[PDB]
């Protein structure tokens, strides 16, 4: 089943018709909306929140433990949420669910599309590239100095031809790179060949 | 039952 | 010494300050550190406790050089991380002048370990940083909710950074708990009829800039303007005043431009992140315009060229009808194409400085009865312009262009021959008998270095070669600090060019802010005024946040957290992140690591994110809201991530003062945590760390075998020398040693190709 499951009480609501990238049809669920297995959501708007101070709390408490995660996302609607936010963080620390603020109708639909498309998504986004090209690999060996970027590793590879070159430049070889500056060649020179033990 | 919106 | 007399007017303001304690605001090198210097001198006793909040090392090391020459006993003493904390309360106990970083002394008085009873009081060096640092605010909240008697003088200089609209006199004087502000400017009463009485003799010589330069800086003045009108266009909150054309000449710019855009550096865009780029390329070019020959220019100009060909630097502007003429211009004053006829025009200031050294040489020569020759110090920015300077008057201007053009254009005995034929138609010394100094300005480790070459050569003629406004005022004091002896000053100036434009804003400036500090302070006169613990990591006192949650009432444990930033319960893990920090830590992957060591190591991970309500970010793309879902939305990596991280939870708060609110209510009937446990959550003195790092990221290397790689060699140059087999033995792998020297030996314009 690739639909997300919306609870019929969500009826007139004006943010499932802003979801277009994935299908969705109704179904008698505990939850709102149903994101998949072991995954489920709750919408809630500050407004009907200081209108209606206790719906929440019999929602959260009636959802029960049935999904491993459980999000609650909000639709930050008034001028001072402040105030709001904490109770709502609160009872979400309570009540074991993730909390998720959303801005505008716009956003909320794109949570649920991208909570249903995520299904079988790996982490593979998240965890860092680390890119194997040699450019990329001398750029994060110049990188690790305190003040050298990605620029002043990129004008260094085109001043010097080879590693070999930058590590046989003289110290004020180092300092007339065009560019450079006085401290960060003279950080570089001092990073570039110094003893590895003491200190 | 109440959905969290406002009609 | 230098500073130890004090001066008339210096001694009204210490009589002033030795009353009410208050803020004292000097002007640009008008000796603050003067009176600095006079109350560590007062305070040097053993049976008295004061500390000393914002000072360098090389500026604590001065002092206490000069303490030592004047013959004083029990020298202040510098309190810093490498001392134990056993060792450190019995620095305190000894009193005297303490030197204390704000880490320490949080450190010290969150824990209780100083004697807060016995402080006599605190000299806040540099008050103007209590704008935008918020440790010495704090350092300065719990010492007086603990001494409430010791005295709290603040000094400063650089009125201008009260000058900004961010800032406000009021808050800093409330922060200090001083309730008295003094204003010494330039142009005080006091300060102006003693010092026009023993005022040096300047003598400013204006040298005509080369018509070809003059089309170089309007060039790069026409980019500067169309790169600061569209990254204006592109922020309509960074209008203010401190982004013009006037202002982004100065120095101080990129400070300003830092501390308007870095908070939310990741929600800017691309053009605008190379806008800034461009925008220091384009300062960087005026300096080397300014202050550099032609040879240097063209070189610094085509190795840009060279960069964006290969990657894009500046694409943006490389191409625009005004950047076309600078190359056009830099090239006709290197050498002309009709075979290559070298120009090899000089800097016309060179000249100038010839001749005034001629005038002071001709002038000590003919006043030899009239006492001994008068030593001449030279003085330009940076060491660069006195390495050039030394050349050129060593060799002259032949012989050293033609040595600059040599060393980096291909060799011509032909052309070179009928170049001179047309034309002839950090204490660097020169001279014997008289003593000519050049130093540089500025870009010396030692602040102090100038003042001890100035007051050791005991100069009678002084050439600026370049203007600074903290060295003029210092030469002021200087001569006045020897009403017998007389000193002369040239002033060499280009005409109509940057750095004068540069020197008369800071003037305006500096009289701009002290005239409205002056009004300020008339309207200043009359509104003239069960114990629950959060574990917090030291990286997190840069911020409100630390202050804020003492405020409320709950102590706090500074240690350094290697797995989240607060620990309010013993199973709970705080990582606060604004929007700008967690995009940024999206997208590196910093935050999926934190995760998972929050999930591992407590029960209850929690992730703090804290937005701006005025001015909301969408954390999704415009535009792309409308199509299908990328995977460059932040929302979509937040949603991976809860979904990798059902365990973990979410705050949202819109202020540093409501994230403190929801800290407290958080822990209502849990727990209480406790330090020596979260450090324990989770060689280093045989290695140095500047190579390890370079060494670590290097291919062909890991943790099995960097500890056999780093013993064997000494450097990391020798490692280049190594050959293959070298490699290949100690590293004992054929793989990884072959792609280390792969590595260290391979061009980059191969791998183009």
């Amino acid at each position: 089943s690739n639909s997300i499951i919306v609870s019929p009480r969500q009826r007139g609501n004006p943010v499932l018709k802003f979801v277009r990238n994935v299908p969705w049809e109704f179904g008698d669920v505990i939850p709102d909306y149903v994101l998949g297995q072991s995954t489920c959501a709750l919408f809630l708007s500050l407004r009907y929140h200081n209108l209606h101070p206790d719906y929440i709390h019999g929602r959260l408490q009636s959802l029960g433990k049935n999904f491993a995660l459980r999000v609650l996302l909000v639709q930050v609607d008034v001028k001072d949420p402040q105030q709001a936010l904490k109770e709502l963080a609160k009872m979400c620390i309570l009540a074991d669910c993730t909390l998720i603020l959303a801005w505008s109708p716009e956003e909320a639909g794109r949570y649920l599309e991208t909570y249903k498309a995520y299904e079988q998504k790996p982490a593979d986004l998240l965890m860092e590239k680390l890119e194997q090209d040699f450019v990329s690999r001398v750029t994060e060996c110049l990188t690790t100095v305190k003040s050298v970027n990605k620029t002043d590793s990129q004008t260094l590879l085109t001043t010097f031809g080879s590693l070999e070159q930058l590590i046989a430049a003289s110290r004020e070889d180092l300092a007339l790179c065009p560019g450079l500056g006085p401290q960060k060649a003279r950080r570089l020179f001092d990073v570039l060949h110094e003893p590895f033990l003491k200190v | 039952t109440g959905g969290g919106f406002i009609l | 010494i230098a500073m130890a007399p004090l001066l008339e007017y210096e001694r009204q303001l210490v009589l002033e300050l030795l009353d009410t304690d208050g803020l004292v605001v000097c002007a640009r090198g008008l000796g603050a550190d003067r009176l600095l210097y006079h109350f560590l001198q007062l305070h040097c006793h053993p049976a008295c406790l004061v500390l000393v909040l914002n000072t360098q090392p090389a500026e604590e090391e001065y002092f206490i050089n000069q303490l030592k020459i004047e013959g004083v006993e029990h020298l202040p003493r510098r309190v810093t991380n490498e001392i134990t904390s056993n060792s450190r309360y019995e620095v305190y106990t000894q009193g005297g002048v303490i030197f204390a970083t704000s880490r320490i002394l949080v450190v010290d008085f969150l824990t209780d370990r100083i004697p807060s009873d016995l402080i006599t009081g605190i000299l806040v060096y540099r008050a103007h940083r209590i704008i935008e640092s918020c440790q010495e605010a704090f350092i300065l909240r719990l010492f007086r909710q603990k001494n409430k008697r010791g005295f709290i003088k603040a000094f400063t200089d650089n009125a201008v950074a009260f000058d900004t609209g961010f800032c406000h006199v009021e808050r800093v004087m409330r922060n200090l708990f001083v309730r008295k502000l003094y204003l010494w400017p330039r142009f005080h009463v006091a300060v102006n009829s003693f010092l026009e009485q023993h005022k040096p003799e300047v003598v400013e010589i204006h040298v005509s800039m080369t018509p070809t330069m003059l089309a170089i800086q309007t060039a790069i003045l026409d980019i500067l303007n169309a790169c600061l009108k569209e990254l204006k266009c592109h922020n309509p909150s960074l209008e203010v005043e401190d982004l013009s054309l006037e202002n982004a000449i100065g120095k101080p710019f990129d400070k300003t431009i830092r501390h308007y855009l870095d908070p939310l550096w990741h929600q800017l865009g691309a053009k605008t992140k190379s806008l800034v780029q461009d925008l220091k390329i384009l300062r960087t070019l005026l300096q080397y315009l300014s202050q550099y020959d032609c040879v240097t220019f063209l070189n610094l100009l085509e190795s840009l060229r060279a960069t964006e060909k290969a990657f894009g630097q500046n694409s943006g502007w490389l191409f625009l009808d005004s950047s076309t003429s600078m190359f056009i211009n830099a090239r006709a004053r290197v050498y002309h194409l009709p075979k290559k006829e070298l120009v090899l025009e000089s800097n016309p200031k060179w000249e100038a400085l010839t001749e005034v050294l001629k005038e002071i040489e001709a002038e000590n020569k003919e006043s030899e009865a009239l006492g001994g020759p008068g030593q001449v110090l030279i003085c330009a920015s940076d060491d660069r312009t006195c390495s050039q300077l030394r050349d050129y008057i060593t060799l002259g201007a032949e012989a050293f262009l033609l040595r600059l053009y040599r060393k980096t254009f291909e060799k011509d005995s032909k052309a070179e021959e009928v170049w001179m034929k047309f034309r002839k138609e950090a204490a660097f010394g020169i001279l014997k008998e008289p003593l000519t100094i050049i130093h540089p300005l500025l870009g010396c480790s030692d602040p102090y270095a100038l003042t001890r070459v100035l007051h050791e050569v005991e100069p009678r003629y002084v050439v600026l070669y370049d203007a600074e406004l903290t060295f003029v005022r210092q030469l002021e004091i200087y001569r006045a600090s020897r009403p017998g002896k007389p000193l002369r000053v040239y002033f060499l100036i280009y005409g109509g060019s940057t750095e004068e434009q540069r020197y008369l804003t800071a003037l305006r400036k500096e009289k701009e802010a002290f005239e409205k500090l002056i009004r300020e302070k008339a309207s200043m006169v009359v509104p003239e005024e069960t114990q629950q613990s959060i574990v917090v990591d030291m990286r997190e006192f840069r911020s409100e946040l630390p202050s804020l949650i003492h405020r409320r009432g709950i102590d706090i444990e500074p240690v350094t957290l290697e797995v989240g930033d607060y620990i309010l319960t013993p199973e709970m893990c705080v990582e606060r992140k604004s929007i700008s920090d967690l995009i940024g830590s999206l997208n590196n992957g910093r935050l999926y690591s934190q995760c998972i060591s929050m999930s591992r190591y407590y029960k209850r991970p929690v992730l703090l994110i804290e937005f701006d309500p005025s001015k909301p970010f969408s954390l999704t793309s415009r535009g792309a809201l409308f199509q299908e879902i990328s995977s460059n939305d932040i929302s979509s990596k937040l949603t991976l991530l809860t979904l990798h991280f059902p365990r973990l939870r979410i705050l949202w708060c819109p202020s540093p003062h409501a994230t403190a609110e929801l800290f407290e209510e958080l822990k209502q009937s849990k727990p209480q945590p406790d330090a020596a446990t979260a450090l324990a959550i989770t060689e280093s003195e045989k290695y140095n760390p500047g190579p390890q790092d370079f060494l670590l990221k290097m291919p062909g290397v890991n943790a099995k075998n960097c500890r056999s790689l780093m013993h064997h060699v000494k450097n990391i140059a020798e490692l280049a020398a190594l050959s293959q087999d070298e490699l290949t033995s100690i590293l004992g792998n054929a793989a990884n040693a072959k792609q280390l020297y792969d590595f260290i030996h391979t061009s980059f314009a191969e791998v183009v190709s």
